[PDB]
């Protein structure tokens, strides 16, 4: 039983960053990494199914992914560096 | 001439760039008795695994 | 067909063993936004890489139409790049 | 004689591919009807018995130009634009 | 390889039929008691089959 | 006419002129010469 | 269910769907065949073969 | 399975001397361009000069304080330097002479490579300093931004091989190199080679660092010299890239069955050590770059050109059915 | 104790080797005699011949050279940047001001020698000094290196 | 048991990520997490997007994260003995096998081509994004 472990592992990444995301409403850093996070998991979520069924569209879907998270990421930081110009 | 001299540190490190890679190449044919294919591909493995399977059984 | 990443693994052990005896032998005796800007334009050239990687292998099988699907995406990003160029953000 | 290893085979595929033509294709067509193994074992017993007669048959007919052609099938992996030369000196005495 | 694999195929499956009667006579030898037990069927109701799944997702790369 | 300002242009700029070019090159071959020899 | 399957080859699982699609592709009704529904669905998952061997296991353990 | 720690130290060992050996090789060299001598005194022809370098490191005094957190200025060496050496496990030296055997073994140098960003950034944040800290992260900025020419150059070699193995794109090298028509794009892979391992023109960023700080930080005798083992040994690999890409990574330069009795083993070391010395043929030729234009020329010369090359690459090789 | 006693001369030969021929010295030239050593470093009279490479930090720096006028401002320098290097850290006193005055000598702003602020070792004197005569004196400090029984002395202590 | 405690450094790393003391140390955990995925994804059989996980999300998106924070500061029982030799291998179909690379390029630039194109306009989106908002030049 490894699909299990995989999904479970999953899984626990994916409430992790909801926890992180969900306590620190100040720090605007962490979000960030938790988002990225749940991003992570999902993906995982997605490339463990594509090898399981032997279907690529997970493994299609779970590359488009990551072009979603750098943007977002890259857009956090950009609001982020902003937000910090004006305190401090 | 006498430009030969910068030419050994050079002629140094070529030839232990050269033993490294026939260092590792002698040990690998020491204990496995053949060199390291180029392309290892399922088939290969599956071959690779059915031989080692035949030979045990042999 | 993938056993050959277990000698990286030993590998990257043993060299950090070789790193920690090299390092252990003497005890045995503000902001810039440039930067972020740079930061940006290589996560985002690195992810046209990482696009690439699976086309130029590829293209073999698929014939003057995969080839011409990356020549849009390839415009589409020289058209981003070049209001890079135009805005600044790219000298310093 | 020899055993149906490895590098036995590959390198008496060249042989095998215009010897067994009919059985292999008998073969192919009855396992793509059906996957079962029980149904196709019948026909996975003619071309078992067809390429070790084959194989006896290369073996007795070339014998030192193929023992030779097997080592260094072994030796270089099954590789064959490497050495090639057993392979010349093993369809030199035997014709295909 | 596509002048090879008949062969190779055949003693595949040899090899997996003698596995396949030694575990049906096996599962068979475990279960004599709770009448209902068919033994050895398949379990794809339209009847084609395929190899026995094992709870290990990709084994043929390690 | 243009050739005044794109020979203008060239001169200050090689790189980009030169990459222009040679994609174009490169864009050109398939969309043009293979047409033409897929008929013979 | 798509048919690309990992190893370039095809999906395992695709001619079991492509034969329920089929059937409900001429079937206004679900319930007719909804043995190659339940066929592609355990095909996907294996979850049938797993609960007999559970079952086997289980035979197995009630010796002690 | 024992087999393989024998050969990460057949691997290891022979780079550390080679990184010691090609130091010695530098001073040498850039010494004869200049009409000298170099070191001569010590050893024969100086070839002893390195391990009296060596034991003369060993044999003084650490400064380590550290004057900080005590832990990240003690990973970054062995990050950097475990990198460095982990970039080597899948060089094809001749035909057997492979440590690892992936089957991608080219996205994976440009991932190696890629992350090998850290360890300076991280050199520069532990080392209190408000201008060390400062070079480091320019000299990561510019590692960063040329790696993505490094990475189009890579895909512009991949496309006609048609695959990523490191093995078969020398393989598919029998008839010519690479280098005869894709010479713009090698000279255009060594210069950014040359300028991501600050070992170039392409050097300001740190030698501005030492010159208005003087490295007062804290400088540890021969723990800061891992950052030096670390360069020299990606001097050494991107010299070797070179020759496994654009040169025949182990074939015969020009030759007919005459010259046959030397092994493919050495066919690799000549054009490696060729590349070295024209290594330390620009340093001692040009001068420095500086950082202002060094951005601009990185992105601005270099992105469009390889862009370029790559799309008339595959256009000509589509447009003709050449394709692998 | 006799049979160890080659072992630690051997040692003790070991090390002076190693200290002798690789010397890193730090140039502080601050006057005309850093031309002259300047010219020592150059094509004719070269120094890397003898494992000498000069270096721009003393953090990394076996010896240190003076050479030139010590004036009253620098010697505080001079004192703070010897302080800030290793445990054999030799010094060099060459040319005349360096060495004790010079043709200053007596000046309200310069210090009659660097030995005032820092313990010299080997003084090569001449205004300037020839590349010869640094060469000669640096040859002189790797002899001054070789009577080094620092193991032994250890051993002995 | 290299899956279990692969997955166990990875969690832990995950969860000192979130409760982290300075931003620092939060993205070298960050990466470390990472590091560990795409351990487990070489594991899981795709070497391809083990090494994107790499060159992008410890390559790029690592990397930029630590240079804001520089400045601006049902299963199958584990029962096993009757079933490692009862593994059916069909060698048709290894002949000509293709890599994780050339099957994904196969049908990710020809079939669906719409959906790249969707992520190259977002790849846009995000560049002239973090131009139009960061553009100081003063
Ligand atoms: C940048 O400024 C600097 C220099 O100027 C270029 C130096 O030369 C140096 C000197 C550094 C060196 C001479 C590196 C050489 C060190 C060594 C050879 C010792 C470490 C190597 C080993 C332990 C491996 C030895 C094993 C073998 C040779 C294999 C035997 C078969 C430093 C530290 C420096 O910071
Ligand atoms: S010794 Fe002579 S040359 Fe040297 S600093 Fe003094 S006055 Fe100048």
């Amino acid at each position: 039983m490894d699909l299990i472990k995989y999904f479970t592992f999953s899984m626990i990444i994916f409430i992790l960053g909801i926890w992180g995301i969900l306590l620190n409403r100040r720090n605007i850093l962490i979000m960030l990494m938790s988002i990225e996070l749940m991003l992570l998991a999902v993906n995982l979520n997605f490339l463990v199914f594509s090898v399981s069924l032997d279907d690529m569209m997970g493994q299609v879907f779970a590359l488009l992914v990551l072009t979603v998270a750098a943007a977002e990421s890259a857009i956090g930081l950009a609001i982020f560096v902003i937000t910090f110009r004006v305190r401090g | 001439l006498v430009w030969l001299e910068a030419m050994l540190p050079l002629g140094i490190i070529g030839g232990m760039l050269c033993i490294m890679g026939n260092s590792q190449y002698y040990i690998h044919k020491a204990y496995h008795g053949r060199p390291k294919h180029i392309g290892h591909d399922e088939w290969d493995v599956a071959m690779e695994r059915r031989d080692k399977k035949v030979v045990e059984k042999a | 067909m993938m056993l050959e990443f277990a000698p990286i693994f030993i590998y990257l052990v043993i060299s950090l063993l070789v790193s920690l005896i090299l390092l252990g032998v003497p005890f045995l005796f503000r902001f810039d936004i440039r930067f972020y800007l740079v930061s940006i334009l290589f996560l985002i050239f690195d992810l046209e890489v990482t696009f690439f990687f699976p086309w130029a292998v590829s293209l073999n099988k698929i014939d003057l139409f995969g080839f011409w699907s990356m020549m849009a995406f390839l415009f589409i990003l020289t058209i981003g790049f070049l209001y890079e160029w135009k805005r600044g953000a790219l000298d310093w | 004689n020899p055993i149906p290893t490895s590098a036995v085979l590959t390198a008496s595929a060249k042989h095998i591919g215009m010897r067994c033509m009919p059985e292999n294709v008998a073969f192919l067509k009855c396992k793509k009807n059906d996957p079962n193994p029980e149904k196709c074992l019948d026909k996975g017993r003619d071309v078992t018995r067809c390429v070790l007669g084959l194989l006896k048959d290369l073996h007795q007919k070339c014998q030192k130009e193929m023992d030779d052609y097997v080592g260094c099938m072994y030796y270089y992996t099954n590789e064959f634009d490497l050495c090639r030369k057993e392979q010349e000196a093993f369809e030199k005495v035997c014709p295909l | 390889r596509r002048t090879i694999l008949p062969i190779l195929q055949a003693e595949e499956d040899e090899r997996f039929v003698s596995e396949w009667k030694k575990y049906l006579e096996y599962e068979a030898d475990v279960m004599k008691d709770v009448p209902g037990w068919k033994v050895g069927e398949n379990v794809y109701n339209s009847g084609r089959w395929m190899p026995p799944a094992t709870g290990e997702l990709r084994p043929d790369v390690w | 006419p243009v050739m005044e300002k794109l020979r203008m242009f060239v001169a200050q700029e090689p790189v980009v002129a030169a990459s222009c070019l040679i994609g174009g090159v490169g864009l050109f071959l398939p969309a043009v010469v293979r047409p033409i020899l897929d008929s013979l | 269910a798509s048919g690309w399957g990992i190893t370039g080859n095809k999906g395992r699982c695709y001619d079991f769907w492509m034969d329920f699609s089929e059937c409900m592709s001429h079937c206004r009704e679900p319930k007719d065949c909804t043995l190659l529904r339940e066929d592609y669905l355990e095909c996907l998952h294996h979850s049938k073969e797993f609960q007999r061997r559970n079952r086997i296991y289980k035979e197995e353990q009630r010796k002690l | 399975y024992i087999a393989v720690p024998a050969e990460i130290l057949g691997i290891i060992l022979p780079l550390l001397l080679g990184v010691a050996f090609l130091v010695l090789a530098e001073r040498k060299v850039m010494a004869f361009v200049q009409r000298r001598k170099g070191p001569d005194v010590v050893g024969s022809f100086g070839l002893l000069q390195p391990l009296a370098d060596g034991l003369k490191l060993i044999l003084k005094e650490p400064i380590s304080p550290s004057s900080a957190n005590f832990f990240l200025f003690r990973m970054a060496p062995v990050a950097t330097f475990m990198l460095s050496l982990v970039a080597w496990a899948v060089v094809p030296f001749d035909y057997g002479m492979v440590l690892s055997d992936l089957n991608i073994g080219l996205l994976y140098l440009f991932a190696i490579s890629s992350l090998g960003v850290y360890g300076i950034i991280i050199a520069g944040r532990s080392s209190n300093s408000k201008y060390a800290f400062l070079g480091a992260l320019r000299s990561a900025a510019q590692m960063v931004s040329y790696e993505v020419s490094i990475g189009l150059i890579l895909i512009t070699v991949l496309i006609c091989v048609g695959s990523c193995n490191l093995s078969e794109i020398v393989m598919a090298q029998k008839q010519i190199w690479f280098g005869i028509p894709l010479f713009p794009v090698l000279v255009m892979f060594f210069i950014s080679c040359l300028a991501e391992t600050n070992r170039a023109p392409f050097d300001l960023p740190e030698a501005e660092a030492e010159l208005v700080a003087g490295y007062n930080v804290e400088y540890s005798s021969m723990g800061f010299a891992l950052f030096f083992l670390g360069e020299y040994a990606n001097m050494i690999l991107m010299s070797g890239l070179c020759t496994l890409f654009f040169l025949g990574g182990w074939l015969p330069i020009l030759d007919l069955p005459i010259f046959k009795k030397i092994p493919g083993s050495i066919w690799f070391s000549i054009k490696v050590l060729f590349f070295l010395f024209l290594y330390i043929w620009v340093r001692a030729a040009f001068p420095r770059y500086r950082y202002d234009q060094l951005m601009g020329l990185g992105w601005k010369v270099f992105l469009p050109l390889s862009l370029a090359w790559v799309v008339s690459v595959s256009g000509l090789l589509v447009t003709f059915q050449w394709l692998p | 104790s006799k049979a160890a006693e080659f072992v630690i001369s051997k040692v003790d030969d070991l090390m002076n080797w190693a200290r002798t021929g690789s010397i890193w010295p730090m140039t502080f030239g601050l006057a005309c005699c850093a031309v002259e050593m300047m010219h020592t470093g150059a094509a004719r009279y070269d120094l890397d011949r003898f494992g000498i490479i000069f270096r721009p930090s003393p953090r990394q720096s076996d010896c240190m050279i003076v050479a030139g006028t010590l004036t009253n401002k620098m010697a505080p320098a001079l004192r703070k940047v010897y302080d800030q290097m290793p445990e054999p850290r030799w010094v060099i006193s060459m040319g005349s001001c360096a060495n004790g005055g010079g043709y200053y000598h007596y000046s309200y702003s310069v210090v009659r020698g660097c030995d005032r602020i820092v313990p010299v070792d080997i003084y090569v004197p001449g205004c300037p000094p020839t590349a010869e005569a640094l060469l000669y004196g640096l040859l002189q400090l790797q002899k001054k290196i070789n009577r080094r029984k620092d193991f032994l002395h250890w051993w002995n202590k | 048991m290299i899956l279990s405690v692969l997955s166990s450094l990875a969690l832990v790393s995950g969860l000192m990520v979130v409760r982290a003391k300075n931003p620092v140390h939060s993205v070298l955990f960050f990466i470390l997490v990472f590091c560990d995925t795409s351990g487990l994804l070489l594991l899981l059989g795709l070497d391809f997007f083990a090494m994107i996980f790499l060159v992008v999300y410890i390559g790029a998106i690592a990397v930029l994260f630590l240079f804001v924070v520089m400045m601006f500061h049902i299963p199958l029982l584990p029962t096993q003995r009757n079933t490692t030799s009862l593994r059916y291998t069909v060698y048709a179909g290894k002949v000509r096998s293709w890599t994780n690379l050339e099957t994904l390029g196969n049908l990710l630039y020809t079939y669906y081509f719409v959906w790249f194109l969707v992520s190259s306009l977002i790849l846009l989106v995000a560049m002239i994004g973090a131009i139009v908002l960061t553009m100081h030049r003063t």
